[PDB]
RNA sequence: GAAAUUGAAACCUGGCGCAAUAGAUAUAGUACCGCAAGGGAAAGAUGAAAAAUUAUAACCAAGCAUAAUAUAGCAAGGACUAACCCCUAUACCUUCUGCAUAAUGAAUUAACUAGAAAUAACUUUGCAAGGAGAGCCAAAGCUAAGACCCCCGAAACCAGACGA
RNA sequence: CCGAGCCUGGUGAUAGCUGGUUGUCCAAGAUAGAAUCUUAGUUCAACUUUAAAUUUGCCCACAGAACCCUCUAAAUCCCCUU
RNA sequence: AGCAGUACAUGCUAAGACUUCACCAGUCAAAGCGAACUAUCCAAU
């Protein structure tokens, strides 16, 4: 009988080797997630279909931003095999009211508050 | 083709994503007057601003929640000290 | 060919007086504080409040021959335990209200 | 202040009421359903 | 159910319903419990008491009974010393 | 009578590619920014106000206003040049 | 456009082929190198911000 | 049986009923028939309110 | 499925009826079929003048003729300088589980050929503690309107005739 | 084609089960259960439409739900936060 | 299992609930009064 899967908490305990590989920092966890759907919910259980809709990931390859909190992570763990999770990076800090119209989310996962579309000098 | 290489350079995997090729104006008036913003670019500006505002909203909500929890803990410590000794002990102790 | 018996009200649920907490063929959950028993071993709330399930030491009635025989044959130092369901009264019996100023 | 008199004032400009420009009140007629 | 009588072209009432049910003007239908008069000797006092109660019908049953009776049976009546007079009108019903 | 099917090298590389992404998903899910206790109630105010908007929309349904100009305008169907 | 160039602009297309061949060789040299050496002239990527 | 500016009556009714409800009352103005439709039962309050005006 | 009781109008010469597969079956109960009772069709089209007939132009279904055919395939589609060659495409319907290359149906054209309720409720008016042009309903109701229920296809049974 | 003629009428007889059921657009829209001389059908259920009123729905933290020997794991019920 | 034992307040009344489930039917029950105080129709009356 196929049923909902409960993953052991060990799977989600990052080791010292993982930190070097992925570049995370356990002392300072990232605040927000970048979540994109990269797998179809077709041929998947209905509970996974519901989680995808709740998270706002019905459209594939569409970045959604979510809080890195236990309750949200519990939902992501259910559909972890259908999504890509990448920490949101703010190299220039949060966008201010002036910068709201000039932001851009790059593929690296960084949100830049200035988007000139010009070449960088030298 | 070239999707993985473009990502390595920090560019969008698809060359039709973000960057001058897509976002810059296709045309302008011959005299130099700028053209009106293209419909696709206007939609992207709206979508990006909505994404940025959500980023700020979620960040502030987490920060405000973190501060509120800290205050509750500090108050609990103060509450413990509130009733340390209302009345001086006077029985069997000198 | 099946019937439904078991816990109608789970831990922490709010019940009103007369609510049926559980139905059972045999005593699986015992009546605790403010929990009545029916002829068919049905457990029902005697007061309005929150349902609680606890583990309490079991002491049968001295005239319950079958149960007294069991506890007398137990090794000294061994205490029987059972699951009890209780209702924590949510409201006071009443209040004193000013009705006249004679 | 004028609501009844305004409607009659509007009538003066509009074409003569006749059998050619009448219609039922919207919502008073349900469209019939046809198996076709 | 006859929707169009042969002689009057009018809907008819199911008299079986009139024999067994009371319709309150508010739309509720009252009935007796099946077997309230049968085999009392083998029934406990508690079972006998609920068997002699006047109980309401559910929504689905009430709508069916309404279709089976004509408008005459739904009119307001002012019988003298009617035992069910107070029950014809609902009170404090928010819905 | 199912004929056997075999796993190509390209299929194995495709599967390995998915495993790498999910393995990274496990890492980023490992470092929650807040604990369960601190998260509690931080979003309560917004979650409640959002439902009030839903409730306000669900209780404001009413038939639209009817205007005289709409009815009288139908007389223009017979408007003609003098 | 590349197919159109191949037919109507053979000299320009040969240049594009020469440019692709040069970049391919620069990739080969970099693969042999450990990264201590500098990147190829045509390898250098223009950055946008 | 509303005559004249029905919209003026709608605003007067909204100002009168909004304190009691705590929100702007949902209403429909039927200009053709001269009818103001209000969501909820305010027949008793509106009757006294209209009586004071002098209608 | 009553009755007591109640108690109205009514001026032939008209039609939001059919117009040759319709409307009568009807040009006719004829032709024709049957021993008999009985069953029972089909169709016509000039013009003011035919004592104007070389006058009344033609253009339109299927079927043909003018004018057979050229590798390859549900007959097309993408196209193409180019009809074909290239590429793509397992007729349709019905039913069998949501599966027809296996089972059903269809030569083709034309005509004919199949959803008919208004109690409640809803909607839109009217009036409103009343509504309705007696009767009925009414603790916002009541009056009026709108909108809902197909076609073809047994054996049998009964009555009265007809027939050795 | 007489295991009981033929004709007319009753008669557009009944049942049973197939088949058929004619313009367009938009919105919503696929469930798999119980009783029955009932399983080729039906009516209460499941899902489903429209309108209306109101307030929570889904996901789900801890705690909590039996002894009798549990294959005893995979799970369930309940459930704030989110 | 289509019963038996053995009581005779298996009296009356009434909040709130359960239920094979849909219906019918079925089930539990505080307080109170009084005690104790330990299938349908049909057929017979
Ligand atoms: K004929
Ligand atoms: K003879
Ligand atoms: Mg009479
Ligand atoms: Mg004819
Ligand atoms: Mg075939
Ligand atoms: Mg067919
Ligand atoms: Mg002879
Ligand atoms: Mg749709
Ligand atoms: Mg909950
Ligand atoms: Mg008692």
């Amino acid at each position: 009988k196929f049923t909902r899967s409960r993953i052991p908490e060990k799977v989600f305990q990052a080791s010292p080797e993982d930190h070097e590989k992925y570049g995370g920092d356990p002392q300072n966890p990232h605040k927000l997630h970048i979540v994109t759907r990269i797998k179809s919910t077709r041929r998947r259980p209905y509970w996974e279909k519901d989680i995808i809709k709740m998270l706002g990931l019905e459209k594939a390859h569409t970045p959604q931003v979510h809080k890195n909190i236990p309750s949200v992570n519990a939902k992501l763990k259910v559909v972890k095999h259908l999504i890509r999770i990448k920490p949101l990076k703010l190299p220039q800090g949060l966008p201010a009211e002036e910068n709201m119209s000039n932001t851009c989310l790059k593929s690296t996962g960084e949100l830049v508050v200035q988007w000139h579309l010009k070449p960088v000098e030298q | 083709a070239g999707g993985q290489w473009r990502l390595q350079q920090g560019l969008a995997a698809n060359p039709s994503g973000y960057g001058p090729l897509t976002e810059l104006p296709d045309w302008s008036y011959a005299d130099g007057r700028p053209a009106p913003p293209m419909k696709g670019q206007l939609r992207r500006k709206a979508e990006r601003e909505t994404f940025a505002r959500r980023v700020v909203l979620l960040s502030q909500e987490m920060d405000a929640g973190l501060q509120a929890w800290q205050l509750r803990q500090q108050k609990l410590q103060e509450e413990q000290r509130k009733q340390e000794n209302a009345l001086k002990p006077k029985g069997a102790s000198l | 060919s099946g019937r439904r018996q078991g816990i109608k009200k789970m831990e922490g649920h709010y019940v009103h007086a007369g609510n049926i907490i559980a139905t059972q063929r045999h005593f699986r959950w015992h009546p605790g504080a403010h929990v009545g028993v029916g002829k068919n071993k049905c457990l029902y709330a005697l007061e309005e409040g929150i349902v609680r399930y606890t583990k309490e030491v079991y002491v049968p009635h001295p005239r319950n021959t079958e149960a007294v025989d069991l506890i007398t044959r137990l090794p000294k130092g061994a205490v029987l335990y059972k699951t009890f369901v209780h209702v924590v009264p949510a409201k006071p019996e009443g209040t004193f209200k000013l009705v006249a100023m004679l | 202040q004028g609501g009844g008199a305004r409607a009659l004032d509007l009538l003066r400009g509009l074409p003569r009421v006749s059998l050619a420009n009448l219609k039922p009140n919207p919502g008073s007629k349900k469209p019939e359903r046809r198996p076709r | 159910l006859t929707y169009f009588s042969a002689r009057k072209g009018k809907r008819k009432t199911v008299k079986a319903v009139i024999d067994r049910f009371l319709r309150l003007h508010c739309g509720l239908w009252v009935r007796r419990k099946a077997g309230y008069k049968k085999k009392l000797w083998k029934k406990t006092p508690a079972r006998k008491k609920r068997l002699r109660e006047f109980v309401f019908c559910n929504k689905t049953q009430s709508k069916l009974l309404d279709k089976m009776t004509t408008s005459f049976w739904k009119r307001r009546n002012w019988y003298v010393d009617d035992p069910y007079q107070k029950y014809h009108d609902r009170t404090n019903l928010k819905v | 009578h199912r004929r056997p099917r075999f796993v190509s090298l390209r299929a194995k590389q495709n599967m390995i590619r998915r495993l790498e992404i999910e393995a990274e998903n496990h890492y980023w899910l490992s470092m929650p920014y807040m604990t369960r206790e601190q998260e509690r109630g931080h979003a309560a105010v917004r979650r409640r106000e959002a439902f009030e908007a839903i409730k306000a929309a669900a209780t404001s349904k009413f038939p639209p206003h009817r205007f005289i100009a709409d009815q009288l305008d139908h007389l223009n169907v017979t408007k003609k040049w003098s | 456009v590349l197919a159109d160039l191949a037919i109507y602009e053979p000299k320009t297309f040969k240049s594009l082929a020469a440019l692709a061949s040069r970049r391919r060789h620069e990739g080969f040299a970099a693969a042999l190198g450990d990264g201590k050496e500098p990147e190829g002239i045509f390898s250098r990527v223009v950055q946008y911000h | 049986k509303v005559e004249g500016d029905i919209w003026a009556l709608q605003k007067d009714v909204e100002d009168f009923l909004s304190p009691l409800l705590g929100k702007t009352p949902v209403t429909q103005v039927n200009e053709v028939t001269g009818t103001l439709r209000i969501k909820g039962y305010f027949d008793q309050e509106l009757k006294a309110w209209l009586l004071e005006k002098g209608f």
